[PDB]
Order: structure tokens, then C-alpha cells, then sequence
């Protein structure tokens, strides 16, 4: 009986989605600090 | 000795030993450096 309404928050929800990812640089902070820990790791075994 | 460019050679420039192979680069080097290093300190160009 509502199939309209919830389809429509559903596609609202999946267009705020891109927006709370464009907008926020820390929202995919744990892939960025694996590789930055990995890249981090070789840059210190090359320095020593 | 005259210089090979394209090839793995053993170069000595002054004094500084290796071995890589030589090519042109793009880099504007100033007046009174000499040779160039990247972020792990390591020699990655040189001036004849």
C-alpha cells in the first residue's frame, strides 16, 4: 500500500549516499590508512 | 670515459658510484647542486 512513498525514500537514500561520500574526504579513512601504513612500512625499509 | 646513455651501466660522477641505467631528464637542476635525490634518499638523477 505504500510501495510509491518507499520507493521514493529508497531513492532518496541512494542519492545521499554519493553525497555523504563526495563530500566527506574521511569517510573511506580505513582503505587510506592501510595504505598509507603499508606505503609507510616499504618508505621506512628503504630509508633504513 | 664517455658516456652510455640507455643501458645498465657502473657510472662514478665525482665520486658517486652506481649502478642504472642513464637517460635525459626533465629536471632544472640549479647551478650549484649537483646531483638529486627523491623522498627516500636515494640518487635518482645527476649532472654531467
Amino acid at each position: 500500500e505504500n510501495q510509491k512513498l518507499i520507493a521514493n525514500q529508497f531513492n532518496s537514500a541512494i542519492g545521499k549516499i554519493q553525497d555523504s561520500l563526495f563530500s566527506t574526504p574521511s569517510a573511506l579513512g580505513k582503505l587510506q590508512d592501510v595504505v598509507n601504513h603499508n606505503a609507510q612500512a616499504l618508505n621506512t625499509l628503504v630509508k633504513q | 670515459t664517455n658516456l652510455v646513455k640507455n643501458k645498465c651501466v657502473n657510472f662514478n660522477f665525482n665520486g658517486l658510484t652506481g649502478t642504472g641505467v642513464l637517460t635525459k631528464s626533465n629536471k632544472k637542476f640549479l647551478p650549484f647542486q649537483q646531483f638529486g635525490r627523491d623522498i627516500v634518499d636515494t640518487t635518482d638523477a645527476v649532472r654531467d
